[PDB]
RNA sequence: GAUUGACAUUCUUGAUUUUGUGGGUGGUGGUGCAU
C-alpha cells in the first residue's frame, strides 16, 4: 500500500500535469492561430507613432580614448613561489624518474641576416622571434618553420670559418643556444620532426661517404639535443 | 481597443512550462503599441519560463527608451519580490539566466537595473548576489570602468562596496580615470569618513584586493598617501603583503 | 559589416564586437561566535 500510495500519487500529480501542459500548448497555438495576423485588425486602429547616461557615456569615451593597463595576472608570496618551484621540482624529478624506469623557409635566413658578423645574428633573431609571436593571432606555422630555419641556421653555420673572431663566435653561438631553447621549451612538436629528418638525412650522408660527410657541427647537434 | 487575446496569453503565461511561443507576442517588436498593450495584458503574473523568453525577447528589442519602458518599472521590482518572498532567499536558475541573457546589450544597462538597484532595498545579501551574477557572465570593459566611476562617486554603501570589490577582482587593465578615482576613494576616506564611520574587514578586503596589483600607474606621492592609509588603518593582515605592493609597483 | 530578433530563403537590431594568443578554478554553500 504504501508504493501503491506513491504510484498513484505520482502517476495522478503526473497526470494533471500533462493536462495542463497540453491545455497550455493548445492555448498557446489558438491564440496563436487566432491573434497572430488576426490583429491586422488592431494594427491600424489603436497605434503609438539623460545627464547622468550622458555622463556614465562620456567616460566610456575617456576610456576608450585613453586606458592604461595591470601588472601581472595575480598577487601572490615568495613562500609560495618557493611551494610551487619545489613542486615543479618534485613532480618533473619523479617524472623522470619513472620516464628512466620505464619569415625564414631555411634560407631566407641566410638571404635576411648574411649581412654582419655575429652579434646582430641573435639580435635578428630575437627580432623574428619579436615580430611572430607578439602579433600571433595564426602565427603557427611561421613559429615552427623559423625554429626549424634556426637549427638548420647554427648547423650550417657551426663550422665554416672559426678563425675569425673566436670568442665573438663563443658568445653568439652560446647566446644562440640559449635563446633556442628558451624558445623550443614550448614548441617541441615542429622542432622534433626537424631532428628527425636530419638525423635521416645524415645517415644517408655517412651512406654514402666513408668518414668525411660527417661534418663537425653533428658533434654540436648531439651536444644541443642533449641540452634540449 | 486593441485585439483582445491577451486573456489567453497572460492565461497560459501564468503557468506556462514548456514549448513554443505566440507569434504576435514574438514581434511585438514591430507593434507600435508594446508598452500599452502589456498595460492591459498586466502580468503581475508571471512564469519563470516566459520571464526568460519574453526578456530574451525584450533584449532583442531594448534601448534607452524601451529598457525604461518594461524593465524599470515592473520587472526589475518583480525581482525585487521573488527575493524577498523567497524565504531562503533561493533567486532561482530562472532568474539568473534572464539576467544573464539580460546583461547582452550594454548600451543603457545602467540604467536598466544598475541605477534603479541602488535605489532603495539593497541590503548586503542581495548585493553580493547581484554582484556574483555580475561576475559570473562577459561584461562591457569600458562600461564596467565606467561603472567603477559613478558608482565610486555615488554616496557610500557597503553593498556599493562589495559591488565595486567584484568590480576590482575582475582584474582588469586599468585606465587613469578608473585609478584617479581609486585614490580620490582614498581621499573621500578620511578625519572624511574616519571619524564618522568605522570601517571593519569587509572594506579592509576590499581595498586590499585593490592593491593586490592594482598599483602600476602609482607614483611615489600614491605610494606615500597608500602607506599613511595603512598606517592609518592598520589591521593584522596588511604589513608584510602591502609592503611587498609597495616595493612591487611601478610608475 | 561584428553580432543580435527572423515574416522558409531575406530584412526590424550595431561593437555587447568577431578570431586567436594566453589565463583567473567555479561560491545562491553547511559548522562555534552577540542575534
Amino acid at each position: 500500500k504504501k508504493t501503491k500510495a506513491e504510484v498513484m500519487k505520482e502517476v495522478i500529480a503526473k497526470s494533471k500535469f500533462y493536462k495542463q501542459e497540453r491545455q497550455k500548448a493548445q492555448g498557446i497555438m489558438e491564440d496563436q492561430i487566432d491573434n497572430l495576423d488576426d490583429n491586422f485588425e488592431d494594427v491600424m486602429s489603436e497605434l503609438m507613432m539623460t545627464d547622468l547616461d550622458k555622463e556614465y557615456d562620456i567616460k566610456v569615451k575617456e576610456l576608450q580614448l585613453d586606458k592604461r593597463a595591470a601588472p601581472s595576472d595575480r598577487t601572490k608570496t615568495e613562500e609560495e613561489k618557493n611551494a610551487e618551484a619545489e613542486e615543479k621540482k618534485r613532480e618533473l624529478e619523479q617524472q623522470r624518474l619513472d620516464r628512466m624506469n620505464g619569415r625564414t623557409h631555411d634560407a631566407l635566413l641566410d638571404q635576411v641576416k648574411k649581412l654582419d658578423l655575429d652579434d646582430h645574428p641573435k639580435i635578428v633573431k630575437n627580432i623574428i622571434k619579436a615580430y611572430q609571436p607578439k602579433l600571433a593571432e595564426g602565427n603557427k606555422e611561421k613559429l615552427g618553420k623559423f625554429t626549424a630555419v634556426l637549427l638548420r641556421h647554427i648547423i650550417f653555420l657551426s663550422n665554416q670559418n672559426y678563425l675569425k673572431n673566436v670568442q665573438s663566435f663563443k658568445r653568439t653561438q652560446n647566446a644562440l643556444i640559449s635563446i633556442l631553447k628558451s624558445l623550443s621549451e614550448k614548441y617541441n612538436r615542429e622542432l622534433s620532426e626537424e631532428c628527425r629528418d636530419y638525423i635521416n638525412e645524415m645517415q644517408a650522408r655517412y651512406k654514402k661517404n666513408h668518414f668525411d660527410a660527417l661534418s663537425n657541427g653533428d658533434l654540436v647537434f648531439f651536444s644541443i639535443i642533449g641540452i634540449l | 481597443k486593441v485585439i483582445k487575446a491577451y486573456t489567453t496569453v497572460g492565461s497560459i503565461l501564468k503557468t506556462w512550462t514548456h514549448g513554443k511561443l505566440p507569434k504576435l507576442f514574438k514581434v511585438i517588436p514591430s507593434l507600435r503599441n508594446w508598452q500599452d498593450v502589456i498595460y492591459v495584458t498586466n502580468p503581475e503574473e508571471w512564469s519563470p519560463h516566459v520571464v526568460y523568453e519574453a526578456t530574451k525577447l525584450f533584449v532583442s528589442n531594448l534601448t534607452a527608451k524601451e529598457s525604461q519602458k518594461f524593465i524599470n518599472l515592473i520587472l526589475l521590482e518583480r525581482f525585487r519580490d521573488n527575493i524577498e518572498t523567497s524565504e531562503d532567499h533561493s533567486l532561482n536558475y530562472h532568474i539568473y539566466r534572464a539576467v544573464k541573457k539580460s546583461l547582452y546589450k550594454p548600451s543603457a544597462f545602467f540604467k536598466g537595473f544598475l541605477f534603479p538597484l541602488v535605489e532603495t532595498g539593497c541590503n548586503v545579501r542581495e548585493a553580493t548576489i547581484a554582484g556574483s551574477v555580475l561576475a559570473k557572465v562577459s561584461v562591457p570593459a569600458l562600461h564596467s570602468s565606467a561603472a567603477l566611476s559613478y558608482l565610486l562617486r555615488l554616496p557610500f554603501s557597503p553593498p556599493t562596496t562589495v559591488f565595486i570589490k567584484i568590480l576590482l577582482d575582475k582584474k582588469y587593465a586599468l585606465p587613469y580615470q578608473t585609478v584617479d578615482d581609486c585614490v580620490y576613494y582614498f581621499m573621500r576616506f578620511r578625519i572624511g569618513e574616519d571619524a564618522t564611520r568605522v570601517l571593519p574587514v569587509i572594506w579592509h578586503k576590499a581595498f586590499l584586493t585593490f592593491a593586490q596589483r592594482y598599483k602600476n600607474d602609482i607614483t611615489q606621492d600614491q605610494r606615500d598617501f597608500l602607506l599613511e592609509t595603512v598606517r592609518q588603518r592598520g589591521h593584522k593582515d596588511i604589513g608584510p603583503e602591502i609592503r611587498r605592493e609597495l616595493l612591487a609597483g611601478a610608475s
